[PDB]
């Protein structure tokens, strides 16, 4: 068979969280989540630990990597010698690099070939995780659930910011929620079965 | 012993410490608390915790803290003692007085 | 709101020092914040308060 | 009339390149034109016909009663130009002028129909308009690069390999093209269903349909605002530094004069002994050999281009000894947020930012120092002031999600600090088709 | 969106405004009962308060969900507040003071630059009547527009402890407040006040008009009256107990004479010289309202 | 003792598919 | 040449009691409260036009001193020390300055010091050429005699 796809399992995304941190900012008290509920909440409550003077959400350089010849290292994209003076050699730094770079995220995510694969899985029976994960959570979850801000609710220490993302998650729009879900997909068989997570 | 609450195995004693508990006039409780000192800053602020300790020990540590709480010493006062040390005209500068 | 305790970063201290005449000039002048301060010696309060 | 509502009405060179090709291969009769006999009956006939709304102009004032159906039924009308538009169409109320229009992009989705010949969207539009006017050699360059980061020999293309002539290369520029048979003359022959194969019918801007599937996310992506850091423009201002948030532009005050910045204001002049580089204020004409005492003035400066170093020295001393606000639209620049801790890696003299070429990139930094705690209460007073020039005019934290996350007084937030989104947290679900969605809102 | 009582958004039991005394729930006239004064040698006379500023700070477009109501209510009562005049927050209120904006101010006390439906928010109109006068609080510490930050407690004093007579003479002896009180009754005050949703009480203050503005003045006073002690302990020279027959009495000196003071207290909210520009400034248009 | 500033951002662990041998239904 | 205070400006004896440390919006600044209205001024910057007159340097907080220079640069007040006791030298335009007395030294010297302020007189100072290009930069005097 041609290679068409490119088999792949606990997906990259396109954007990131990054994250700014004020170190000298930590709780006196100390939390103790359930091994189960920290193995699901905990990289978010470790991304957006107490001190965290920002919060950005960058292009993922892991995934628009050097080798597309994009440079993420300022917050924009640049892309050397695509749009160039001819016959002077470009100069560094050049604004022209960032319209340069928007062609490669726009042609490297023209050309996203992946197509996910399940990953190492986990089934936390209900009674090992506190009620509100247990409340997102469906079924199961991939091991390596990535950051989202919804985890953090009953879990930062942070006050205002837990009274705001538990009024988020109330509201009747919006709706967190992590793992298998039923798809219309479900049970649509292609050599291996469909599942939504 | 309130805490020994359906974990002592010794049935007699677990069913006696729940009645005491379910009585309205008992009320065990552990850690932060309301207090109407909450909120109230001293360079820190001051919080109120349940320990499990004696009412003596408790009420005299409660008469510390309000102590100190209440004094109101400010730099103004030192100010003024060092100016009683001092030649008649020195002039203190520095902290601001509250 | 808490007292800082940790020594925290400070912007650069540029130290005018302002004569009976000078010629004030302006290029190359900082951008970001600096403190800008008139005298050479200020750390003026040393008798410490047990 | 809402700058949505009114006449829409496009160039004819928009036609030929979007709408025309696209009309061809429907199978329509070309629009008609509207002289000045041209009833509202005719152009509903003509926009029945060609399913498209789009009639184009031909010569003679329009009568009102046709003017009033184009406005209401919002008919696209093609001009071969826009010089002297209002001459074109009988002014009942006079409301209409030259001067009084919106320009807009126009997706063709909104007028075309049928989605097998539509593919992207005004997000291209867009990043054109972000790029440079491309020679066909830089085109080429582009396009060698492009194959160079994706590993494909592009070498002899677009180019002759003649025996004798050698190799000539051609353009590789063919924007909105299609494949077409040709009369032996050369020219070229509308599509024809009953010859040309049917893949031949529109040439999806030659990309797989998977590719333009994707290519829908990516112009999304693009598109969104939260990518776009490549910021422009800086307000030069003497002020103590005051605002924790890095997006402060600080308001020109009640009584500036706004300038734009020209050779022909700043000059040499005789003043006291002395051949001081003197401002002349427009709105009265008087002269300032020196920067202090100027009037206040929002000195705008669209191009630092011949501006000599005396001059930018002077204006930026004016700046601090007279509180000229001025505002450089020339620059460009990144910025990095720094947390108070991090303090400032960087520092900007102000002759760089007023000698920086055109098109580089600055780099600026700028404090968030929200998170910074209070000074102990016999921490010694501060003789001197903070002062800070350097702003943007523009927001700067738009990557930003979730800004200060620590207590304030282990309740209340501090203020300033951001809860992030709620759509970062909505997951909603698969539409029927199966595309993303967010969850509903009201229940309905 | 609310449409707006007649009588005003504070007519709606939703913004009734509370304050727990030795932690029961009370209506804030009922605590100002309480208040006892003794008045001294010194005497408050009431200056015209200088007409506000037409300036308002530019609209300009800011990223977020400014959170108005809780940068207000925290800057005039919130412990050490911070920031109080940093200038974004009020560039998005100028945005409220447009004819036609997009921006929305929800009951929670945020405004939202998108039409987000889902959360019920106050009537436009009504908004643009406030934002158009308390947008101005963005320009608190613009030396330009510096309130008095002293003449205008006076009127603070007068508003509180003044009697009838008193307020109508336009002079009253300076006061020296006291109450009989539960420990730490002040901050317990200021938190009950600072969780306040003041906007209800000044967007009916600023869009209301005729007998029912005249009819909510009345109603509200004990409120204004409340958040007026609050602001006036947070700048009384000094504050104490009394220990009266087993009862302590709270006695804050004196009434309607900022002190200017700045250091923190264990005894109640202290203003920063930031603070106190905010307090001058919010005093300077709420009181130019309030009398009209 | 100094105050210091920091930073994280979330890592990719996006592996190529596993070939498991073992099967998961009839 | 004694520079006359420009009308609006305020007198307003120096007292020690006019200036004190303070919080201000994260910071202990100096504050100065104008006696007329009785409003504190944080920082030097936007502080209403002042005539201060210190009539003695004595007991003065060096920081109070700082600051009111820093006053007079960033809030142009005009400030009269009238402790101080100089000779002059009226130096030619041909010699220029020799000796510069720093603010620092007028403000914080012991009463009883004799300063050496010098004055450039300009009436010979060459005319520049009429095409040379301008020169960057302004000449600033800070110092002023209160008599002939």
């Amino acid at each position: 068979l041609s290679d068409d796809f490119k088999q792949i399992s606990d997906p990259k995304g396109y954007l990131t969280y990054s994250v700014k941190y004020e170190d000298q900012f930590t709780k006196k008290d100390k939390l103790r989540a359930s091994e189960a509920d920290d193995r699901i909440v905990g990289p978010t409550v470790n991304l957006f630990k107490y001190g965290a003077a920002v919060v950005n959400i960058d292009l993922n350089r892991d995934f628009f990597d050097t080798a597309t010849g994009i440079d993420l290292t300022k917050g924009i994209p640049l892309v050397q010698d695509l749009l160039v003076p001819i016959g002077v050699t470009a100069g560094a730094e050049q604004s022209a690099e960032y319209v340069s770079g928007l062609l490669m995220v726009l042609f490297k995510v023209m050309t996203d070939n992946r197509l996910v694969i399940v990953g190492e899985t986990t089934t936390p029976m209900s009674n090992t995780l506190s009620t509100v994960v247990n409340n997102v959570l469906r079924t199961t979850y991939h091991n390596n659930v990535g950051v989202n801000p919804a985890l953090l609710r009953d879990f930062t220490q942070v006050n205002w910011l837990n009274r705001d993302i538990t009024n988020m998650l109330q509201q009747a729009g919006t709706k967190y929620g992590l793992g298998l879900t039923e798809t219309r997909l479900d049970y649509v068989r292609l050599v291996k079965t469909i599942v939504g997570h | 012993p309130a805490l020994l609450r359906d974990f002592t195995q010794v049935n007699w004693l677990n069913r006696d410490i729940t009645n005491m508990l379910q009585q309205a006039g008992t009320k065990y409780g552990l850690g932060l608390t309301e207090t109407r000192l909450d909120y109230v800053r001293l360079v820190k602020t001051i919080v109120g915790h349940a320990l499990n300790i004696d009412h003596f020990a408790a009420s005299v540590l409660n008469i510390n803290l309000r102590a100190l709480m209440e004094a109101n010493v400010t730099a103004d006062d030192r100010i003024k003692a060092l100016q009683a040390h001092s030649m008649i005209s020195t002039q203190f500068h520095g902290p601001n007085q509250g | 709101d808490d007292v800082g305790i940790m020594q925290q970063k400070k912007p650069p201290t540029v130290v005018q020092s302002r004569t009976d005449v000078f010629n004030e000039q302006f290029a190359n002048e900082a951008l970001h914040p600096t403190t800008k301060v008139i005298f050479n010696g200020l750390d003026v309060n040393t008798e410490v308060q047990p | 009339d809402d700058l949505d509502e009114g006449i829409r009405m496009t160039t004819y060179d928009q036609y030929l390149s979007h709408i025309r090709e696209r009309l061809h291969i429907t199978n329509v009769p070309d629009p008609i034109y509207i002289t000045g006999a041209s009833t509202p009956d005719q152009i509903a006939a003509s926009v029945q016909a060609t399913h498209v709304a789009v009639v184009l102009y031909q010569s003679g004032v329009i009568n009102g009663p046709a003017s009033t159906y184009l406005r209401e039924n919002e008919v696209l009308v093609v001009m071969p130009d826009y010089y002297d538009v209002v001459s074109r169409f009988a002014n009942a109320n006079l409301q209409m002028n030259n001067n009084r229009y919106h320009e807009s992009v126009l997706e063709i989705a909104d007028i075309f129909d049928q989605a097998d010949f539509i593919q992207t969207s005004d997000a291209v539009r867009q990043l054109r308009a972000l790029m440079p006017t491309l020679s066909t050699s830089q085109i080429r360059h582009a396009i060698e690069r492009i194959a160079q980061i994706t590993d494909v020999d592009s070498t002899d293309y677009g180019k002759l390999t003649l025996r004798f002539l050698g190799t000539l290369t051609r353009s590789l520029k063919m924007q909105n093209a299609q494949i077409r048979r040709i009369r032996p003359d050369g020219t070229v022959l509308r599509y024809d269903d009953q010859i040309d194969i049917e893949a031949f019918r529109w040439s999806r801007y030659f990309l797989d349909e998977l590719q333009l599937r994707r290519l829908s996310v990516g112009l999304r992506l693009i598109t969104n605002p939260r990518i776009a850091r490549r910021f422009n423009g800086v307000r030069i201002m003497y002020l103590t530094d005051d605002d924790p948030d890095p997006d402060f532009v600080p308001d020109v005050p009640e009584g500036y004069v706004a300038v734009q910045y020209a050779h022909r204001l700043f000059s040499s002049s005789l003043a006291n002994k002395r051949n001081r580089v003197t401002y002349t204020h427009p709105p009265t004409g008087m002269a300032y050999p020196s920067p202090t005492g100027r009037p206040h003035v929002h000195m705008t400066i669209n191009e630092r281009a011949g501006m000599s170093k005396l001059v930018a020295d002077n204006i930026i001393a004016s700046v601090i000894k007279s509180n000229w606000v001025v505002d450089i639209l020339d620059i460009e620049y990144t910025a990095e947020v720094m947390t108070p801790s991090e303090g400032y890696t960087q520092h900007v003299d102000a002759e760089s930012i007023m000698t920086a070429p055109k098109g580089k990139l600055f780099h600026l930094q700028f404090m968030d120092g929200l998170l910074r705690p209070e000074p102990s209460a016999f921490d010694p007073p501060a003789s001197g002031e903070d002062m800070r020039l350097i702003y943007p005019l523009q927001p700067i934290s738009v990557a930003r999600s979730m800004r200060a996350i620590v207590n304030h007084n282990e309740v209340d937030r501090p203020r300033g600090a951001v809860a992030p989104s709620s759509y970062e947290m909505d997951t909603g679900t698969l539409s029927r088709n199966g595309d993303l969605l967010y969850s509903p809102v009201a229940n309905g | 969106m609310l449409q707006q009582p007649t009588g005003g958004y504070t007519t709606l039991e939703q913004f009734a405004f509370t304050i727990r005394n030795d932690g029961t729930n009370a209506t804030p006239t009922q605590f100002l009962q309480l208040l006892s004064y003794e008045a001294t040698e010194n005497e408050l006379v009431k200056k015209t308060i200088p007409t506000p500023e037409t300036h308002l700070p530019s609209a300009r477009n800011v990223p977020g969900n400014v959170y108005i109501e809780d940068a207000i209510t925290q800057a005039l009562f919130g412990i050490s507040a911070q920031n109080v005049n940093a200038h974004g927050y009020f560039s998005r209120l100028s945005a409220l003071a447009l004819p036609n904006t997009s921006a929305r101010l929800g009951l929670d006390g945020v405004i939202y630059n998108s039409e987000t439906i889902n959360i019920p928010f106050y009537d436009p109109a009504a908004v643009a009547n406030f934002a158009a006068t308390y947008a101005k609080l963005g320009n608190a510490s613009t030396p330009r527009y510096r309130a008095d930050m002293i003449d205008i407690y006076a009127h603070v004093g007068l508003e509180l402890a003044g009697t009838d007579a008193e307020r109508a003479a336009g002079v009253m002896p300076v006061k020296r407040a006291k109450f009989d009180s539960w420990e730490g009754s002040l901050i317990s005050l200021s938190r009950d006040v600072v969780n306040w949703k003041i906007l209800a009480f000044l967007i009916d203050l600023c869009s209301l008009e005729g007998e029912a503005l005249r009819a909510f003045k009345t109603r509200n006073r004990d409120v204004f009256r409340m958040m007026l002690f609050i602001m006036s302990t947070a700048v009384a020279a000094n504050v104490v107990n009394r220990k009266v027959t087993k009862r302590v009495d709270r006695v804050l000196e004196y009434i309607g004479v900022n002190s200017m003071r700045t250091a923190g207290r264990t005894a109640t909210i202290t203003y920063d010289l930031s603070r106190h520009e905010f307090a001058a400034k919010f005093l300077q248009l709420t009181f130019t309202r309030w009398n009209a | 003792k100094i105050a210091t500033a920091s930073s994280a951002r979330q890592a990719d662990v996006e592996k190529p598919a596993d070939v498991t041998f073992t099967i998961e239904n009839v």
